């Protein structure tokens, strides 16, 4: 069991973007240039659109791995501000201390 | 042991090859840690080990780095109230000189295996070799 | 008196002028030979006597990293060479020798040469993909005055 | 200043040696070199392995609780609240037999 | 003028640890290393010595049982280089078709009764079996004397 | 008022340990860190993965030694080795501890693909820093 | 009726003051109050109190101790490790002497961190540094070599720096940097007809 249904949908989005990465790379290359005929570029613009929407990598959201919080996350640890503060304030993070200066 | 002592302890086999050895003009060892005292003890252990093996060593302290970030203290609203956290990184650089490749492997193995917890190393070997045989002679 | 190595011997056998004439692996290790070797190991099997002997055993089994640290230990990309990764124009022979397709594929092979995260086999698959793609679009290219294969 | 023939022909001689783009390429067409020289965002281990396998932990620890090798204070707490709730007659209805027919 | 470069010495991956091990000797005031270094956990008698080294082995067998019975939870590998000895073991044949190759797998896995069944089935069909493969079957049967290899399980 | 990791005053009858007595701002001043790895040092990677392993390793040790832990465990990573240092009460028989060490070591070595060792220091009872 | 086990007395009591301490702590271990024969105390003391004792001290357990590394052990260890080392050539007694016979400098970097994976992306990069004075270059070649390399050449130090990280492995990037030097040197000597129009 994952934290919630929102984390489950995101997990699937992350596994389908990995599957279609090479495909979306090879096809999208045909569009990001000025060297190929515009007829081919307009057609490659439609092959990329036909791929499933969950393959698109801009639909991935970074959520807290432990609470599935969408915002407030720190990317180095993948934890929300609330969860990070609980581990940090108890001496459980290696080298993290309070900042006094 | 007072009376019971090993007689002829078995020692590993070290076989000299026929390949020429690497020649390191310099070998910089940058250790990092959150704790200065650990760096002092590791510096003492490493400098003593180098002097005991005949290696030439010098030590300096690169400037420390402190990374600070701010967070929201409350779980809900109360924006103006924050909590700040920092991680401190301290450095000790062990600059070795004029090392063969056999001396640099045994020394690095010995000191890397004894690297305390919370300490990261960044070895920067600088090898010196002759010129390529093709480059030595211009050929058209 | 009872000299261990002075006196009469059986003499059924003769001095081994020829020694170990048949190779030790005359056949692939059988269950009988594979199991006898395991039993010889147990004869000298004693528990660890200190932390060194434990680390020695972990190293022999691959559990513990080898030292000095090598960040590329066991990491060989199919035994390739630098020239294989960098010079990739041999694979563009099927493509038109000149024209827009050549200009595009040149940019593709330039990026692939600067890609450290792909193997040569993976890089070839990217090139092969475009070869089949343009073949399928032969009719659209012909309208644009580009002839492919 | 402008690039004379000597300057331009030297620049092409350099690019040929250093494996750089040799022709005059627009800024738009230089993205193709970027796309195929950089690992895509969806192929980076941080993206596709952003989450821990929550199913493995929950299933493994649940199995260990049934083998007697792990004790889950939280689960024992919930198990007794269900037991007491069922005695009070507030238990979960059977599927298809809910209050609304 | 030409400099003479020394010839590089070489040694095994464990050679350095073996050198350091030679320096230290046994601690006379400590129990054998297997036993836990704590006054509460030090074996007082010879019975507690063997019992402590039989409860430890039992806990290792309890873990290996769980790992080999729920392998799907112990399949993610995050160790580079890859550690083969820390992966779940599989001992049951996964080749379903009845061929000389399938018999060879059972022989390799050392299953005695299953291999005999597939060998007899191969003879029933009459499919050719290599003399070398037929010998690998006899080796397993002759060595284990027609009885399944000894093992411990629930 | 700040409520984070502060064991609040009772009426002089609550036995707090050294670790519990000190609030978060005493970290790196009076009390150290329970986990020591290299993943939060500058220019180092895999902080997220080391932290997740720690969270699990603490929940695993509590359940595997239920009611037998006198204080929080200390995790020490060197190279790929993991070392768990736990203060454990002398409640269980001696032979039972040998079982849980063999089990918890093998299970966590096949789960994270590293050599894991458990270090247990047995106390007669919880050590009280002060009564608050 | 139930019997609670009694802990033995600490083994420090049986330790002589002239013992072989390296044997007590052969390798890195956590602090064991029952094995370290020292009355060490750690902890901020309460008012009218002394720092806490070693037994049951979490603070001492949280320390990365150096008991396994003592001046007596380090000297005994290095005595064994001497056979591994090889002797630096005496002739190369100066930095300038090395540049004479070994003008090419190859930089390789290793990284040691804690974790299950030994892989670091930064370990592939290689850097070659050679001085153009060390290379046999005619007046024409040196000008051609300096124009092709661009900013890789430093006029102040007269050092050409080639940084190669494009290839996946370090052995490939190293062989590539040596290759880049060979082509640049050989190309610089070659004279092209278009060069007469400078
Ligand atoms: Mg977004």
């Amino acid at each position: 069991y994952y934290v919630d249904w929102r984390m489950l949908r995101d997990l699937k989005r992350r596994k389908m973007a990995y599957e279609y990465a090479d495909e979306r790379l090879r096809i999208n290359s045909l569009r990001k240039n000025t060297i190929l005929p515009k007829d081919l570029q307009e057609m490659a613009g439609d092959e990329i659109a036909a791929l499933p929407r969950d393959s698109c990598p801009v639909r991935i959201r970074n959520r807290c791995v432990m609470t599935s919080r969408p915002r407030g996350v720190k990317r180095r640890w993948r934890l929300s501000r609330i969860v990070f503060r609980h581990l940090a304030d108890h001496g459980l993070l290696s080298g993290v201390q309070r900042a006094i200066w | 042991l007072h009376v019971d002592v090993p007689k002829d302890v078995t020692r590993p086999t070290i076989t000299t090859s026929d390949e020429p050895d690497t020649l390191y003009k310099r070998l910089s060892i940058l250790v990092k840690a959150h704790d200065r005292a650990v760096l002092d003890s590791y510096e003492y252990f490493a400098v003593l080990a180098a002097k005991e093996l005949g290696i030439s060593i010098k030590v300096h302290e690169p400037p420390r780095k402190i990374e600070r970030f701010t967070l929201l203290k409350s779980v809900h609203i109360f924006k103006k109230h924050r909590v700040q956290y920092e991680m401190r990184t301290l450095y000790r650089c062990l600059e070795l000189k004029h090392l063969t490749g056999s001396t640099a492997s045994v020394y690095l193995e010995y000191i890397q295996r004894n690297l305390p917890e919370g300490v990261a190393m960044e070895v920067t070997k600088t090898q010196i070799q002759q010129l390529p045989e093709h480059i030595k002679e211009p050929m058209w | 008196r009872k000299y261990l190595f002075k006196g009469k011997r059986l003499s059924i056998f003769a001095d081994k002028a020829f020694a170990d004439e048949p190779p030790e692996p005359e056949a692939s290790p059988s269950l009988w030979e594979i199991e006898f070797a395991k039993q010889l190991a147990s004869v000298a099997d004693q528990p660890f006597e200190n932390g060194f002997e434990e680390m020695i055993q972990w190293t022999k089994e691959g559990k513990l990293w080898e030292f000095p640290v090598n960040n590329e230990a066991g990491l060989d990309d199919d035994g390739s060479e630098f020239h294989e990764h960098i010079f990739l124009d041999k694979y563009l022979e099927d493509f038109p020798k000149q024209g827009p397709i050549r200009l595009f594929m040149e940019l593709v092979t330039c990026g692939l040469s600067k890609n450290p995260y792909l193997s040569v086999k993976q890089k070839v698959e990217h090139i092969e993909w475009f070869r089949n793609y343009f073949n399928e679009k032969r009719d659209i290219l012909k309208e644009n005055n580009i002839a492919f294969t | 200043s402008p690039l004379s023939e000597y300057a331009l022909r030297m620049s092409r001689l350099s690019a040929r040696i250093f494996g750089e783009v040799a022709r005059s390429t627009d800024s738009k067409s230089m993205k193709v070199v970027s796309l195929f020289s950089e690992q895509p965002l969806a192929k980076k281990k941080e993206t596709y392995d952003w989450y821990p396998n929550h199913n493995t932990y929950f299933a493994l620890m649940g199995n260990l609780r049934f083998l007697g090798l792990y004790r889950d204070e939280h689960q024992d707490f919930k198990d007794e609240q269900r037991r007491l709730k069922k005695l009070r007659g507030k238990g979960k209805p059977r599927k298809g037999e809910g209050k609304r027919a | 003028e030409e400099i003479v470069i020394p010839k590089k010495k070489t040694w095994d991956k464990v050679a350095v640890l073996q050198a350091l091990a030679s320096t230290v000797n046994r601690d006379p005031t400590a129990a054998p290393y297997v036993f836990h270094d704590d006054p509460y956990l030090i074996p007082t008698s010879a019975l507690e010595s063997r019992s402590f080294l039989l409860a430890k082995k039992s806990g290792e067998t309890a873990a290996k049982f769980i790992i080999n019975s729920y392998p799907k939870y112990f399949q993610k590998d995050i160790a580079e280089p890859h550690i083969p000895c820390l992966m779940p073991e599989y001992f049951e044949p996964q080749i379903e078709d009845v061929s000389e190759a399938a018999l060879e797998e059972r022989i390799r896995l050392r299953k005695v009764r299953a291999s005999v069944d597939m060998f007899d089935q191969l003879l029933q069909a009459g499919t050719t079996v290599s003399l070398e493969t037929t010998n690998s079957l006899l080796d397993l049967l002759c060595y284990y004397g027609d009885q399944e290899p000894p093992a411990d399980y629930p | 008022k700040n409520r984070a990791a502060r064991v609040r005053v009772a009426k002089g009858n609550k036995p707090v340990s050294y670790e519990e007595a000190h609030a978060p701002h005493y970290i790196a001043h009076r009390k150290g860190w329970l986990s020591l790895h290299t993943g939060n040092l500058d220019g180092e990677d895999h902080a997220a993965e080391r932290t997740l392993e720690d969270v699990f390793l603490r929940k695993f040790m509590m359940g595997t030694f239920p009611g037998c832990l006198a204080d929080q465990i200390v995790l020490k990573r060197r190279a790929n080795q993991v070392d768990i240092c736990a203060l454990v009460l002398r409640q269980l028989p001696a032979h039972k501890f040998y079982f849980l060490v063999g089990y918890s070591e093998t299970l966590l070595s096949h789960f994270y693909k590293c050599p894991v060792r458990l270090h247990l220091q047995t106390v007669p009872s919880k050590v009280v820093y002060k009564y608050i | 009726r139930p019997m609670r086990r009694k802990a033995l007395p600490p083994r420090t009591e049986k330790m002589d003051t002239d013992q072989d301490w390296p044997s007590v702590y052969p390798t890195a271990a956590p602090f064991k109050p029952s094995a370290v024969p020292l009355p060490v105390r750690m902890g901020y003391p309460v008012k009218k109190g002394v720092p806490m004792a070693k037994e049951g001290n979490l603070e001492l357990l949280k320390i990365p101790n150096f008991l396994h590394l003592t001046p007596v052990a380090i000297k005994r260890h290095c005595a064994a490790l001497k056979d591994f080392c090889t002797e630096w050539p005496a002739a190369l007694d100066s930095d300038e002497k090395c540049e004479e016979h070994f003008p090419v400098e190859i930089d390789t970097a290793d990284y040691v961190s804690s974790g299950p994976s030994i892989r670091n992306p930064k370990a592939r990069a290689v850097t070659l540094r050679v001085k153009l004075s060390s290379l046999n270059l005619d007046n024409h070649a040196k000008k051609k070599l300096i124009k092709l390399v661009g900013e890789r050449y430093c006029k102040a130090t007269d050092v050409l720096t080639i940084t190669t990280d494009r290839c996946p492995l370090k052995r490939q990037n190293y062989d590539y940097a040596v290759y880049l030097l060979t082509v640049l040197y050989h190309e610089s000597w070659k004279t092209e007809d278009w060069e007469n129009s400078k």
